[PDB]
């Protein structure tokens, strides 16, 4: 099995040069957001109030895409409706504040619906 | 126009989630199978891009199937090849 | 560059010649599926396109596989 | 009316636009070369002196890829071995001649070998 992940190291490379040809921002925020470690955990959705689950790797990641209850991801506005710890225990929206993010256990994992595009 | 292109980077997109054995999940490869037949036969670009962007989320949603910091690495240190 | 393209045409020939049902043959499978990995394991654009030609011509010595007058139709009235 | 069809239309039409952009002189000509009915009956080969077998289907098909016995085809150079004629009959060279074309049962079949 190494010619054949020679291969697979290719077509992916010749895969992803496509994507960054591209240069579509729903598609560059996903590549993008994956880069910096926050990766869906499921399939996008396409309709609305249709579930999503991602992982939010730290603090400068989640204020970067979540203002209150929305969550801004592929161009989109999803509706946060759970957010879990790396304990899977809820945390409330409140605790996720500047002040209080070391006492948090990230990585945190947030389960939203589609709404807006 | 664009539009091809999309297609056109769908139908790699599958055969790199082929190479991943994703056919042996029966249900993934069926959501994946009409996700890019989708793309293949939209009729506005509108419709390629929102079924790549599912599409596309197959391969991030799959931990360590791909490290895309490590084919990121890849891209910048070729440089052009 | 040029090749970048080549390769990722290769992928989707390939797939074109799966959905064609060449699965069944195998020993011109296995001639397929060699030049597709050689497309992409390609060092330089001559090879690459070298070797796209020969996987290409499975395409072209299919007969009825594809109408390219009718295909190139469909090209030239949508456009 | 199948989806499934379908699909091979769409995935078949954008292959010839990645093709046509690609705008490579060997894959212009066996693509245009097929277009004319000029199509191979096995794989091109790559190596020096392996056997091609191509459909001409018409006598202006074949002055515009044969000089003497070197055919050309794929941005490369053939030498011609043998000619069988549409009821497999060996025609000989010297009879595919401007004034002898007619009698001839198109299309003949080209049996060459990579000079390159």
């Amino acid at each position: 099995e190494d010619k054949r992940a020679k291969v697979t190291s290719a077509m992916q490379t010749m895969l992803f040069t496509m994507l960054r040809k591209l240069d579509n921002d729903a598609l560059n925020n996903i590549i993008n957001n994956a880069r910096d470690g926050c990766v869906p955990l499921n399939i996008i959705p396409l309709t609305t109030a249709a579930k999503l689950m991602v992982v939010i790797p730290d603090y400068n990641t989640y204020k970067n895409t979540c203002d209150g209850t929305t969550f801004t991801y592929a161009s989109a506005l999803w509706e946060i409706q759970q957010v879990v710890d790396a304990d899977s225990k809820i945390v409330q929206l409140s605790e996720i504040s500047m002040d209080n993010s070391p006492n948090l256990a990230w990585p945190l994992i947030v389960t939203a619906l589609r709404a807006n595009s | 126009s664009k539009m091809s292109d999309v297609k056109c980077t769908s139908v790699v997109l599958l055969s790199v989630l082929q190479q991943l054995r994703v056919e042996s999940s029966s249900k993934l490869w069926a959501q994946c199978v009409q996700l890019h037949n989708d793309i293949l036969l939209a009729k506005d670009t509108t419709e390629a891009f929102e079924k790549m962007v599912s599409l596309l989320s197959v391969l991030l949603s799959m931990q360590g199937a791909v490290d895309i910091n490590k084919l990121c690495e890849e891209m910048l240190d070729n440089r052009a090849t």
